[PDB]
């Protein structure tokens, strides 16, 4: 039974080879990187106040982290494959 | 026709269930029950099964037990606890058809106009799709072959309502790998591709040389089609192309660029607050 | 003629005249023919505007088929001179019917619009996705195909 | 005759094979279009055609060997590719 | 800095101890054609009514405005070069004078060469009512200076842009900036292992 | 068209002239956008439209408008085209033609590049400045800031 529920979300492998969108992904990396600057410049605020004033994880650092692994993850897959298909697939 | 069947997974835990329960004891070489569903547009959707008593000669491949009373009443009581699922198709686990089973779709057209069959294989555990489709044709073929009595494949995949979804997640849950899974999934989603790739056209290769060694009728049909495949691959370093290829993929380096760097401020960041932190604490205890 | 219209093909206006003018014009008793394509001004305007829509739709057809082309061809091929080519297709174009783009100096018209990486991208990929399912289909065929000998 | 690598044609080779003069093959690759069995594009001042199929037909034994060989290349390139990728990357791939 | 200032204050100059309402236009005209670029020349100091207000009472800075915003070459350069005189006697702007007089010659050249890909040495020495050598040996100088992006066909006395595409300068801002960071990086590495 | 059913006005008849008619072949220039005629009426009336200087300074404005807009529309069918050519189209001299060009390019009214050494302008298909890499310099500037606040740092080491 195990594996055979799995066939249901099992990924296809068109589904591992399939390019995404590349206007949709211009669109996210556009979004993305703009979060970036907009967290950036809070995260600027956030360390010229090191003086450390009444010792204190939200905002700046964590979210930065994230957004950089999703876009970093992301371009990373998309590249990938578009470069295998360009070499394998002619 | 019928362009596609969605495939639920109660049927084919069913399937497993009985095909477990007859070679538990009655080992053989299939098993085959009945399902039901209901039809949207032209794509159809099935969620129930049940077990048949049903039998096979080994090689008379005219000799079969479906039992017709079982099959007319379990449908009723099955329509008495829901009546939306109607006989739609049967399933059989049997890894190849046999040429005994058009004699079973015809016995179930007596119940569904349009009956479709289903192969689950459930002994395979392998590259994808445990569940193959079947719809019954009988057209002059239009190229001067001669016409028969015959089974038309039709795409078939999986899908679940709701209730089966978390159903099956929670039982998947342990073995379960997470959907997102940044990288290394995403990798070993592509390797595997390639893989269902080399499969695929492996495949092709074994039909072309049963073909043209003659021990497999040409169809003429999709052997055509093969050749638009075989025409229609992009042919890549066509030079604006090339550049477009360039342009894009330079975009995507300057991003990962932003990324890389701005990961390896913070990592100099925390790197710096700990060496400030342990040397704040030495100082302390002296 | 209306079928000729109909046609996604050219027709040489010279040819078409010389086919069918006879009958259009003028005709004879038994194929009578109206005042619309007269001797007279305003049938010889009409005439002149005929030719205007047959080399309106020589230019969709080439817009249709052809990449680039030589003004001198698409001169040429509606038996006007390329000064009276370049004048109808800049009229033509201004009025934003179709797309069009005259190289004067190298002396080139290109109909294909500019792509753009994205979009040149996208359709490799809708290409190759494509071409993946139909090898998944063929495959599924296949074994159907190998499924009968049992 | 081609797996598209070639499949740029140029005006004499199609002229020759159709010995017609270069004048008709423009309204042989537009007759070609119109019918809806060919769905290239022409360019005329390099004179060559941008060519594009959509129209299967029918095989000889001969081309079934043909495609087996043009097929085995292309299998035996994504063979490479799927063990080189499994080498390269295997500490991230387990 | 010092245009944005004159042009903060042109309509609330009320500094009469310093200097004169009209010395103080001259030298936020002076000022604001070096320092901005065309768009806000025009939109801030030739739509700026109290400019034009007091340079219908001075013609010569008019001249030497309009010339540059209407692209009128060679009469700019004449009042460039009667502009000069002025920029020296002034007790303050002289220190600073040649570098002025040197920076409105790219910033004309940057405007002319802005709306063609290639053109014969001719054509702007006509247009700056200068001669071909002359003209040659200051984009010489100019272009070794990194100060415009065009090169010189000699053989064919013509000059011919190389400006960047948008995507092109972003790209070599990106490299220039990422390695200003990065080096700065790579000074504050080696905290580790002081 | 209003202009010749007003000089017809029963208050403007008795003012019928050289100013009158004056603007009313300037009108009519407007209306067949015949700029060669334009400058011909300019031209005829010296003593009525540019010595005015409301008259002068709208009439130039109109002109000039008219010059860009014929432009425009002249080389929208083209990608690559002599300006000899657009010269003859527009009845204007290249001398004025190119000034004009370079003028309109440079205020960035209109999409285009000369090149006097082939006497030709181009057009082109001005990509859309792509906002990623801007967002890129502007997030590596302020992480070149936050460098600067770690330097301030590391001092207490």
């Amino acid at each position: 039974e195990q594996k055979m529920l799995l066939n249901l979300h099992k990924k296809s492998w068109m589904e591992g080879l399939t390019l995404q969108d590349y206007s949709e992904h211009c669109k996210h990396n556009e979004s993305v990187v703009k979060e970036m600057l907009e967290l950036a410049k809070n995260y600027n605020k956030a360390v010229e106040e090191e003086d450390k004033m009444t010792p204190e994880k939200q905002d700046p650092k964590r979210h930065l982290e994230e957004h950089v692994d999703v876009l970093m993850t992301s371009n990373i897959v998309q590249c990938l494959a578009a470069m295998l298909d360009t070499v394998v697939f002619k | 026709a019928v362009q596609k069947v969605v495939v639920h997974p109660l049927v084919l835990l069913s399937v497993v269930d009985h095909f477990n329960r007859i070679g538990k004891v009655g080992n053989q070489k299939r098993v085959v029950g009945v399902l039901l569903g209901s039809w949207q547009k032209k794509v159809l959707d099935v969620s129930n099964s049940f077990a048949v008593p049903f039998d096979e000669d080994d090689k008379d491949d005219s000799v079969w037990f479906l039992d017709h009373d079982y099959l007319e009443n379990m449908y009723g009581m099955f329509k008495k606890v829901n009546a939306r699922e109607r006989i739609v198709g049967w399933y059989h686990t049997g890894p190849k058809l046999h040429k005994n089973d058009i004699a079973i779709n015809e016995l179930m057209k007596r119940y569904c106009p349009n009956s479709v069959l289903v192969i689950i294989d459930v002994k395979p555990k392998d590259l994808g799709l445990p569940t193959e489709a079947y719809i019954s044709v009988e057209e002059v073929h239009d190229d001067g072959t001669p016409t028969s009595k015959t089974f038309e494949h039709v795409t078939s995949e999986i899908g679940a309502e709701e209730a089966e979804e978390v159903g099956v997640e929670h039982l998947l849950r342990d073995i379960k790998d997470t959907t997102v899974g940044t990288l290394s999934q995403r990798i070993t989603n592509q390797v595997h591709g390639l893989k269902g790739l080399n499969s695929k056209l492996l495949d092709i290769r074994s039909y072309l040389e049963k073909v043209a060694t003659g021990k497999l009728p040409i169809n003429h049909q999709i052997i055509y089609q093969l050749q638009d495949v075989f025409n229609l691959l992009p042919d890549v370093s066509l030079q604006e192309f090339v550049k477009a290829f360039y342009l894009k993929t330079n975009d995507q380096m300057v991003v990962v660029y932003l990324a890389s760097l701005i990961r390896s401020v913070v990592a100099l960041h925390n790197l710096i607050n700990n060496k400030i932190a342990n040397r704040d604490a030495e100082k302390k205890e002296g | 003629l209306l079928k000729l219209f109909t046609t996604m093909e050219l027709m040489r206006w010279s040819t078409l005249v010389e086919d069918y003018g006879m009958e259009l014009r003028k005709g004879s008793l038994e194929s009578p023919a109206t005042d619309v394509f007269g001797s007279t001004e305003e049938g010889e305007k009409r005439w002149k505007d005929l030719k205007n829509r047959v080399v309106e739709h020589n230019i969709r057809i080439m817009a249709k088929y052809y990449t680039r082309i030589t003004m001198k061809r698409m001169a040429q091929l509606l038996d006007l001179s390329v000064d009276e080519s370049e004048a109808f297709l800049s009229n033509l174009v201004v009025n934003k019917t179709i797309f069009a783009k005259v190289d004067r100096l190298a002396g080139i018209i290109n109909f294909q619009r500019p792509k753009d990486p994205n979009n040149l991208l996208n359709d490799w990929s809708q290409k190759l996705n494509s071409l993946m399912s139909l090898v998944n289909k063929t495959t599924h065929l296949i074994a159907k195909e190998e499924m009968i000998h049992n | 005759t081609r797996p598209a690598n070639h499949r740029q044609l140029t005006f004499e080779e199609i002229a020759k094979s159709a010995k017609i003069t270069v004048n008709e093959v423009e309204l042989l690759v537009m007759k070609a279009l119109s019918v809806g069995l060919v769905k290239g594009s022409i360019d005329e001042v390099d004179k060559r055609v941008h060519m594009t199929w959509v129209q299967p037909r029918v095989l000889d034994l001969q081309q079934i060997k043909g495609m087996k060989d043009r097929l085995e290349f292309w299998c035996t390139d994504v063979k490479s590719m799927e063990m080189l990728v499994e080498h390269q990357a295997h500490d991230i791939l387990t | 800095q010092a245009a944005e200032l004159f042009l903060d204050t042109v309509s609330t100059f009320t500094s009469y101890e310093l200097m004169d309402y009209k010395t103080f236009v001259t030298y936020t005209v002076y000022v604001s054609m070096i320092a901005l670029e065309r768009p806000d020349l025009r939109e801030k100091v030739i739509k700026g009514a109290e400019i034009l207000e007091v340079l219908h009472s001075l013609p010569a800075v008019r001249q030497y405005l309009f010339s540059l915003y209407e692209c009128r070459y060679s009469v700019f350069f004449q009042s460039l070069a009667v502009v000069e005189q002025e920029m020296k006697k002034d007790w303050l702007f002289a220190p600073h004078y040649r570098y002025y007089v040197r920076e409105m010659r790219i910033h004309a050249y940057s405007q002319l060469l802005e709306s063609y890909r290639s053109l014969t040495l001719g054509y702007m020495a006509e247009a700056f009512g200068v001669g071909v050598e002359f003209i040659d040996q200051e984009l010489s100088r100019f272009i070794a200076a990194g100060r415009l992006h065009c090169k010189i066909d000699k053989v064919n006395e013509i000059v011919e842009t190389n400006r960047p595409d948008s995507k092109n300068w972003q790209y070599q801002e990106t490299i220039k900036k990422g390695d200003l960071l990065l080096n700065r990086v790579q000074k504050l590495s080696r905290v580790i292992n002081m | 068209e209003d202009v010749q059913a007003l000089v017809s006005g029963k208050l403007a008849l008795r003012y019928a002239g050289r100013q009158t008619e004056a603007l009313k072949c300037v009108a009519q220039a407007s209306k067949n956008r015949s700029l060669a005629d334009f400058e011909k009426a300019l031209t005829d009336y010296r003593a009525e439209l540019r010595d005015d200087p409301i008259i002068s300074t709208h009439l130039a404005k109109l002109y000039d408008n008219l010059l860009e807009q014929n432009l425009i529309r002249v080389i929208e069918p083209f990608s690559r085209v002599q300006i000899e050519h657009i010269s003859s189209l527009i009845k204007l001299s290249k001398a004025d033609v190119e000034r004009k060009l370079s003028q309109m390019i440079l205020d960035k009214k209109f999409h285009g590049i000369l090149d006097q050494g082939e006497g030709v302008l181009i057009i082109f298909d001005e990509p859309p400045v792509d906002k990623t890499y801007e967002a890129a310099l502007e997030t590596i500037q302020n992480m070149s800031k936050v460098v600067d606040s770690l330097y301030n740092k590391a001092k207490k080491l």
